[PDB]
Order: C-alpha cells, then structure tokens, then sequence
RNA sequence: UAUUGGCGAGAGACCGAUAGCGAACAAGUACAGUGAUGGAAAGAUGAAAAGAACUUUGAAAAGAGAGUGAAAAAGUACGUGAAAUUGUUGAAAGGGAAGGGCAUUUGAUCAGACAUGGUGUUUUGUAUUUCACUGGCCAGCAUCAGUUUUGGUGGCAGGAU
RNA sequence: AAGUCAAGGAUGCUGGCAUAAUGGUUAUAUGCCGCCCGUCUUGAAACACGGACCAAGGAGUCUAACGUCUAUGCGAGUGU
RNA sequence: CCUAUACUCUACCGUCAGGGUUGAUAUGAUGCCCUGACGAGUAGGCAGGCGUGGAGGUCAGUGACGAAGCCUAGACCGUA
RNA sequence: UUGGCGGAAAGGCCUUGGGUGCUUGCUGGCGAAUUGCAAUGUCAUUUUGCGUGGGGAUAAAUCAUUUGUAUACGACUUAGA
C-alpha cells in the first residue's frame, strides 16, 4: 500500500447543538421615530429624498412612502438604521396601513438558469399607493411648502457639520 | 561588452558611444546569412520579405593554450568560441483580432441602473 | 508597592469581579456560594458576602480566608496614574506608599 | 512577567507507566490503576506504584523473610504480598503453611511453598480475593545491600568501599590507609 | 460534501526561510535554526524573518485538514480506495503519482460509484 | 598451530566510478625527476550501426532538407543531463547598492465548495425519472453573552451637619 | 401554576454573488523597520580572522576493560 | 492625550500538574475527556520526531498504458 | 460680437450689442415604483492610438569626404550641387 492506514476513524455521525438561550424580545426603536415623521433617506435608490414614516413592521423594517405623486418614492420598506428622523411631523391618523405587512413585499425569488442576458407593477400596489398618497396629500396641505419640501432632495453643503446640525 | 572601448562617432546611428567592426564575427554571421537565404529560396520563400527574426549566440566549450609569466608561471590563454544560430521568417501581415467574450457578471442593482437609464434614454 | 486602607466597596467590587480560590492548588473562579460553603465551610463561612465579612471586619479566620483567595490580577488603571512619573512615594508627587485612602480609587480604575 | 519561586514545567519526579513494555505487566497495571482508581484503599495504590519500579527497586524477597514477618503474632493467617519475586532458602527448614501473592517465583520457592502446604499466588488473583488488601501483607526486599551502595558516597572518613578491581595486598592498602606511610584517610 | 468543521485559520500561511537563502544560492531555503552566536534572526532582533515554534500550531479540530474539510489519504488501487468506503465525508483519496492511466481510470470508476472524493483526477488522463 | 605472498575455489546486512586496491579502461600506464623515487586522469549511443544514401548552399568544415531508428529531447563532442555561468524571447522594476520582515494596493496566476437525500413523478429510456429548494463566499439589521470605552441623568452620606 | 428566562460560551431575519468576487501564491509599489554571516571574545557591522561562485566528498567512529542507570532471563546461583 | 512582546479578558498551540473515564456496540486506556497554571535563552543536558544507504518481515504494494532521477514565482499537508 | 486692459510665470480680467436655452419670483398638471431593507453604485480629467471630413506647410540632422583657430578617442571649428 501507498499510505498504510489510520488506526482508528473519525466517527461520522454530526453531533447536535446545546440547547442555545437567546429568545428574541421585540425591538425597541429609538425615541424621534413616530408614526408621521419626516425622514431622510441616507443610502439606496432614493438617497437624498425625503419620505413619511407610516409603520413599524414585523422584521424591525420601517414602511414609508414618498408620497409617490410628491417625489416618485412608492410604498416601500426601508431600515431604521440608514434614516435621519427630521422633527417635521406631519399626523397620519386616517389610513388604513395595517393592510401591509412582510408578505405584502415579497420578491418572487430567481432561479439559477434565468440569467439576464440583456433585460410588470401589481396593480394592486398602485392602487394602494393611490389610496394611501391621496389622504396623505390633504394633510401636507395644511401645512405651507411641506410639499416642495418633501419634493426637493437633501444634500451636505459646505461648511455643513452633521455633529452640529439639529434634523 | 564594452568596457574601457574607444568611442567613436559612428555609434550616432544608434544613440551609443561605443562600436567597434568586428570583421571576423561579420564574415560568419553573414555566411550563416546566406546559407539561410539559400535554405529560404529552397524552401521557395519570398526572399523580399525575409527579415532576420531569431539570431542567438552561445558559448562553445573552450579551446585552451598557454601563457608563460614571469617568476616560472603558468596561466591559460583560451579562446572562447561561439555556437551561432538564426532563423529568417517573411515578414506576415496582422495577427489577428476577435478578442475573448468577456463574460460580464452584474449585480441585481447594476442592472437595475442599466435598465432605469434605458427607460430614462432613448 | 502601593497600598492603602480599602473601602467595603471597593472589598465587594474586588471580591465580586476577579473572585478566585485556591482549590486543591487550582485557581477557581468562584461564581457560587457551594465553592466556599465546601472549601470555607468548616469555620462557618458559607457565602461570598459571608467572606467578604471576614475578610473587612478582620475576624480570627482572616488568614485562612485570605489565603483561600487567590492573589487579584488586576489590570493598569483605566484613567492612567494620575502622575507623570510612578516610583516616587506618593508624598513626592509618585505613586508608591501608603496613600492610606485614595487606594479605593486607584483599585477601582485598575478593577 | 512573573517572579518564579519554583522551577516550571518540572516532572514529578515520580515513574508511571513502566519503562518495560511486557504485555502483561501491561495488563496488571491497567487492573491496579482501576482498583486505585475506585476500591479507595492504599493498598492498591501501593501495588501500582511498586509495579512500576525498576529491578533494583524490586529487590528479592526470601521465603526465610516471608516466614520471619508471619511470625509476627496476629499475622499467621495474612496474604504475604511481594511485588517482584520470590527466591527460596536453604537456611530455612520449616515453613509454614501460608499463601503468597508475587509476580515471579522461583522453582525452588514454589516447590518449598507447595511443599509445606500453601499456595503461590499471581497478582490478579490477590486482587479477585482481596480487591481492597484484606488481611494482607506487603513486604520488600533489602534495597541498600546491593553492590553498587557500597561505594555511594565515598570520600575521606566515610569507610565506603573505593571502587576497584583487582584486591589484595598492594591493591590501595598504602598511604593514604595507614599512618605508617604518610596519613590514614 | 465535507463533515462541519470550524473556520479554517492558519496562523502563519507564509513558509518559513532559511536566512540567506535569497543571498546565496549553496543556502537552500528549507528551514535550518541560525545556531551562530552574534545572529539577529537566532537573537530575534526587530525587522528580521521569524521562526518556527509551537506557538503557530494549527488548532487540533482543524489539523490535517485540507480546504474542502477532508484529510487526504494516498492510494495505488482499489483495495487501498476500499478503506475508506465509510469515511466519505471525514476523507478524500488521492491516487499516487506512480499510477498508470489505465489503473487511475478504474480508481476513479470505483471511487465515484462509491461516492468517494478524489483529489486529483486529471492525473494522466487523455483528451 | 601460523599464513595481508602464490595457485585454485566459495561467499558478503561491504564499495558502487571524487567510492572501492594507486589502477572497473593499452595502470604501476602516460608523465616528472640526474637519481633514489614520485605517479595520475580516463566506464555507459542504440536491441541492432540500422553511424545519416541522396538533393541543395558553401572553397571547405559544416548547415538546411531528406532518411535510419521506438526515440536523433540517442548523431561516435553520443544514457539520464542538475547547479554555478551564459545567449535569445517574454514579463516586471530601477535618482550614490541590491536583497529582507509586517501590512495592504495594483498586475499576473491558482485550488476548493456550489449536485445535496428531499414533498415530488409537471416524466421520458417506464421503473429510470419530473424535480421547488439544497450548500459555499461576502455583507447588513435586531436581540443577547463576555471584555472594554465614551456620555447623560437621578437619589443619598460627610465637613465648621 | 402551566411554563418562561439575559440562568454552566449566538441565535434570529434579510440581501447580493455563486464567480477569481473573497482568499492563497507570486512580482511590483507605498509606510515603517531591517548592518554580513560563521568564529574567538568582557565586548564584532567592525578599520579583527575565513568566505568570488556552484556540484560532489568532508569530521565524536570501532575495539579491550570498566562506572552509574535502564530493560530482559534465571536466581544462591549464574554464564550453551 | 500617544504607545511596549509589560498588565487585564478571550481564542488557539505546546508543556507541566491534578483528576475523571473498561460498561454494553466498534475500533485506538500509551486512548478519550475535564480543570488550573505556566511558556526568554548562549555553553550544556534530556525528550519527541523528519530525512539518507543497506538488512528481516508485510502491503499476493507501484511500474515500459512509463520506475528512479531532473526542471517547474502550479497546488495541498505539517510550527518545522 | 464690439472695444479695451494685463509681460513677474502675461495665456487671464473687464466690456458693447443682438441671438438662443433655462429660470425655484409665483400658481398649476403629468411622470418616477421592481436597483426589491444598504452595497462608490459608476456622472471627474490625464495621455495616447485608430477612423472618418475640413482646413494648413511641403525640412533638416548624422555617417562618409574635408578643414586645423581644435584634438588621446569622442567632441569642437570649417568646406563641399
Ligand atoms: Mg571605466
Ligand atoms: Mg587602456
Ligand atoms: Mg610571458
Ligand atoms: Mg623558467
Ligand atoms: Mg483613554
Ligand atoms: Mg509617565
Ligand atoms: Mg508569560
Ligand atoms: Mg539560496
Ligand atoms: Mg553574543
Ligand atoms: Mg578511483
Ligand atoms: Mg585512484
Ligand atoms: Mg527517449
Ligand atoms: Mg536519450
Ligand atoms: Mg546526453
Ligand atoms: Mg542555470
Ligand atoms: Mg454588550
Ligand atoms: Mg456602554
Ligand atoms: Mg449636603
Ligand atoms: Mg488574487
Ligand atoms: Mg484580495
Ligand atoms: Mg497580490
Ligand atoms: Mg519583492
Ligand atoms: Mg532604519
Ligand atoms: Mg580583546
Ligand atoms: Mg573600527
Ligand atoms: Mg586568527
Ligand atoms: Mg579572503
Ligand atoms: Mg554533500
Ligand atoms: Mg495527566
Ligand atoms: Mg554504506
Ligand atoms: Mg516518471
Ligand atoms: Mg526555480
């Protein structure tokens, strides 16, 4: 023989974990994010834009939108940890959000073999979209240039320190 | 192989100081030369588009003599001769092109970005 | 050295946090009262507050206490020295001596 | 760093696990560090470190010495014990009627031990009669009256027998030895 | 295919040199000690090649352990391959260098109907 | 009984061509010294010379072809053909050395795991199969554990209360 | 109370890629560091000695008589 | 306020010490496992290993479908 | 596009007139989604090459020869349609 042989194999058979002891209590998100608060999103697609927060979902991810007529954000979700909660709050009492949840927002997932060589909405996002935008818009209009706030994009200017800049 | 040479002004020709003209290395290498024209126009080559492509030189063994010094001493006195090849190719026209596919690997995001531009363009 | 006279605090924080005994030559962290109810328990110590009690109020089991625990590995002070140059007595601007009851400050950096 | 007051990563000093590689000595060992293991008797503990010993730690023990410490009173019915061999007497003419535990017994001892009406006895049986050394008795043989001892320690006024050859007259009997040439030691 | 193992780490994944063996070429560079007496490396002197010692030990879960999890193990033929029939996921074969093609192919025959790792099987095979 | 000589044999946990006798070869040879003496180096093409007919360049040696051969990466400078050193090609760097260690960038180059059993037969070769997932690399967030750092705030106790 | 827990060591959710992307090796660049090895010496980078380079060879061996220790066989015997 | 290979905590390697573990099934009791501490080093001592020539045994081992050797900023294992 | 000014390294500054585009000074309408919870998420300028189509101009130096105000050799100084 080439290599001759161990005396005794290593057993096979996978043990099992110990039972582990970490529950999961609920997050507790920090005290500038309400129901109705301006944020500004950092990173993303929409960086720059400034976005209502509407509801905290199951899996710590915060439901927001544009609204999409103001500055063409949609109903999304977005985490809590790449926000900056400005004080502008605008009251979302009268709509019916508890419709959404983490299924609501689901991606459909990809096989393997479909590869994109080179290159479609629900219509029922849409329409949810409309129906949410729509009593959004009657409260921003109480309020004067909160729409042309919340259509323009936010950026660091120079001479702009964020240690010292109050959101 | 030039150190402590005479200059000269023919060296002009190729940025250089120093040349020599070493007769005896030309008579070989230019009958090596035509010894291989001979070989192209044999093979039936084109003998006008013949450029020199390969040319090396190695060293052969040695052949050794002696030198008598002074106070009853022995040194050597060797000439260090060459083996001499070179192969004459015709000068051929370009290479080639149609380079590699250059598989692309592009995230979910870049594509994205690649699709909103084509939306956002004409 | 550097030495002083400790505070219950500092005793408690001490005994509390780098609590380790000496068990047959072993150096064993103490995480529980049975360690010491079986190793102290022939002169009624039973808890870690029990020792903790005989060791600040000096009682007549002081030594076996004492040598029960292990010596402390405490770590360099976490807000420095307070001076700029150590083996002078602390009388001399330094670190050493007896500085009879600023050492709970210095244990309690180091701790 | 740390101020040592003892050397580091010192031996014990102490042999386990003997230097032969009998096989069955092998085996008694494995038996004995389980009964010291878990019997929680000496004894056992006792036999596993003397079965450990080298040769000259193992000195013969003879039927004669066997016969001397079982007539201590109390002790006429024991299990002589002997880790190491046995070697038989002929300064002896009665014997008693005893068991013995060794690993190694001479013919002649065993013929003696048999002869008068006892038993020779391996260490494994010791152990399934007596796990726990009931009534037995364990006896060594005379470690300081090897050759080699004779010359350990030797210096001036030691009398301590100089390592050497060839005796006799002439043989290191000279100055050095007797005052009438030179000194004595 | 592999058993669990932890994260493989080596301490030091860069070979030791013996010092001079980029200055000399009579100075090879498997690993000798500098046993001299005014020696930086032996003295441990800043800026200078490190040393092997105990300290660089590959952890004892992990030893022998090659990327894919398995521990290598060199076969000639199929008797030798046999061996590790119930050891799949514990280790791989390797056919020796010395094997011919003709026997490296049935190697392999048994090896992949056995579900058996083999850690070369490009050896002298031919396309 | 002795026997490092001679003749004839049989052997070896011996050496394997810088070894072993100085000498595996035209070796006590070539050679040196007046002389007594001193005293080397040097084995291997290939199974078989089948040792390259013949054409062409060259004054010729040789080269290029052709050919023999299992192989001329075996051509009487011949088994295998290392290193020092050298040539060509390719790549890279280079302001009074070069080389090295730690770390990463950049360039080049490279191994590994990616199926897995699986409800399942949307099935053809009707029992192969029809299979959605599988597992690997890199990350982000939440709730915790250990160690530690930086803040905010509250309640007490002492002094000449 | 069922049981739960931050109580003798990390689990849960989600995304991208599934390839030289991470990583390894190697060359280069950059930041910092880095004196030439061996030797004798209190002290060597030394203006102390050997070393131009490379292959091969190259230095605590065997024997007689013994000391300690260890292993083995037999044991008042032992050693064919 | 800066930072040492110093101190604290954790992981991993090795050493030493103290322990546990023959029960049935399956292997290795010099094995496996737990706990704690420790780790500089010339001359020198000891231990555990790597490699070379040859000898006994075994793998009914490899091999002209290519052994040995040699080259290889190709890969893997081992602190070496 | 007119007129100036600027030589320290100006290579830039100012100005006339008209054209064209935008204007968030103010009020409106439509669009954005799917990059799926982040992945610089790519937008700058530096040089070179190759193509087109539109202008613009049609040389010297070196070797060799020669000179000797020069010179070890190079170099230097001269001459030669
Ligand atoms: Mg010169
Ligand atoms: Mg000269
Ligand atoms: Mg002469
Ligand atoms: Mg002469
Ligand atoms: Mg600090
Ligand atoms: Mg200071
Ligand atoms: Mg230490
Ligand atoms: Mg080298
Ligand atoms: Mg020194
Ligand atoms: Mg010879
Ligand atoms: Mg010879
Ligand atoms: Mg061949
Ligand atoms: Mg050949
Ligand atoms: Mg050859
Ligand atoms: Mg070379
Ligand atoms: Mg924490
Ligand atoms: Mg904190
Ligand atoms: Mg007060
Ligand atoms: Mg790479
Ligand atoms: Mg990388
Ligand atoms: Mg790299
Ligand atoms: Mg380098
Ligand atoms: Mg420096
Ligand atoms: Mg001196
Ligand atoms: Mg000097
Ligand atoms: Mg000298
Ligand atoms: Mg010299
Ligand atoms: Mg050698
Ligand atoms: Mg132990
Ligand atoms: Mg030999
Ligand atoms: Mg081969
Ligand atoms: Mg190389």
């Amino acid at each position: 023989t080439a290599q001759q042989a161990p005396k005794w194999y290593p057993s096979e058979d996978v043990a099992a974990p110990k039972k582990t002891r970490k529950a999961v209590r609920p997050q507790k998100l920090r005290a500038s994010l309400v129901p109705g608060t301006v944020l500004i999103l950092l990173a993303g697609r929409f960086r720059g834009k400034r976005v209502v927060y509407l509801k905290h979902l199951e899996d710590n991810t915060l439901l927001v939108t544009g609204p999409f007529k103001v500055n063409g954000v949609p109903l999304r979700r977005v985490n809590a940890r790449y926000v900056i909660a400005t004080s502008t709050k605008v009251s979302v009492e009268g709509v019916n959000v508890e419709k959404f949840n983490v299924e609501y927002f689901a991606k459909e997932k990809l096989t393997k073999k479909e590869k994109k060589e080179a290159n479609e909405i629900k219509t029922e996002r849409v329409e949810d979209q409309k129906v949410v935008d729509k009593a959004l818009l009657a409260e921003i209009k109480k309020t004067p240039l909160l729409k042309q706030y919340l259509s323009a994009s936010f950026s660091l200017k120079n001479g702009d320190k964020p240690h010292l800049l109050k959101f | 192989f030039n150190s402590s040479i005479g200059r000269t002004a023919q060296g002009k020709e190729f940025g250089v100081t120093k040349a020599r003209w070493p007769a005896k290395s030309v008579k070989f290498v230019q009958g090596l030369l035509q010894n291989a024209a001979a070989n192209a126009e044999a093979k039936g080559l084109d003998a006008t588009k013949l450029y020199v492509s390969h040319i090396q030189v190695n060293q052969a063994p040695k052949q050794r003599r002696r030198t008598y010094r002074a106070h009853g001493r022995i040194n050597k006195y060797e000439s260090s001769p060459s083996h001499i090849e070179l192969v004459v190719t015709e000068k051929e026209e370009a290479v080639a092109k149609a380079a590699e596919k250059k598989v692309v690997r592009l995230t979910s995001r870049q594509r994205g970005r690649i699709a909103a531009q084509k939306r956002i363009a004409a | 050295v550097a030495y002083g006279y400790p505070s219950y605090s500092t005793i408690r924080q001490l005994v509390y946090k780098r609590g380790f005994g000496k068990i047959n030559k072993q150096r064993v962290p103490l995480s529980d009262n049975a360690i010491i109810e079986a190793n102290l328990g022939k002169y009624g110590i039973l808890s870690i507050d029990d020792l903790i009690h005989e060791i600040i109020t000096v009682g007549p089991h002081f030594k076996q206490a004492n040598n029960f625990l292990w010596p402390f590995k405490l770590s360099n002070p976490s807000g420095g020295w307070g001076v700029p140059r150590k083996f002078k007595h602390f009388i001399q601007g330094g670190s050493f001596g007896n500085r009879e009851e600023f050492i709970n400050k210095l244990v309690k950096s180091m701790n | 760093g740390i101020d040592h007051t003892s050397k580091q990563h010192k031996r014990s000093g102490h042999r386990t696990a003997p230097k032969s590689d009998n096989v069955y000595l092998k085996l008694l060992v494995k038996l004995y560090t389980f009964l010291a293991r878990r019997t929680d008797a000496p004894f056992n503990k006792v036999v596993l470190k003397a079965l450990f010993l080298s040769k000259i730690n193992r000195p013969p023990v003879s039927v004669s010495r066997i016969a001397r410490a079982l007539k201590q009173e109390g002790a006429a019915n024991k299990t002589v014990v002997v880790v190491g061999t046995v070697t038989d007497d002929a300064r002896i003419f009665e014997f008693p009627k005893t068991t013995v535990a060794a690993l190694r017994f001479t013919a002649g001892a065993r013929a003696k031990i048999v002869k008068a009406g006892g038993e020779c006895i391996t260490l494994d049986q010791l152990a399934v009669r007596a796990p726990k050394g009931q009534n037995t008795l364990i006896l060594r043989g005379p470690r300081n009256s090897r050759e080699a001892v004779r010359h350990f320690g030797m210096g001036p006024h030691k009398g301590k027998a100089p390592r050497i050859l060839s005796t006799g007259r002439k043989f290191e009997r000279a100055r050095g030895r007797r005052r009438s040439k030179g000194f004595k030691v | 295919a592999s058993l669990p193992h932890p994260k493989i780490v080596k301490k030091h994944t860069k070979k030791f040199k013996r010092h001079h063996s980029d200055r000399y070429h009579r100075v090879a560079e498997n690993w000798r000690k500098q046993k001299g007496i005014d020696s930086v490396v032996r003295r441990r002197f800043r800026g200078n090649i490190s040393q092997p010692k105990i300290g660089y030990g590959s952890n004892k879960k992990t030893k022998f352990l090659s990327p894919s999890g398995h521990k290598t193990f060199l076969v000639a033929n199929v008797k030798d391959l046999e061996t590790l029939t119930m050891h799949t996921k514990t280790y791989a074969a390797e056919i020796a260098h010395n094997i011919s093609a003709k026997n490296r192919v049935v190697i392999l025959a048994r090896a992949k109907a056995l579900g058996i790792k083999v850690t070369n099987p490009k050896g002298r095979l031919a396309l």
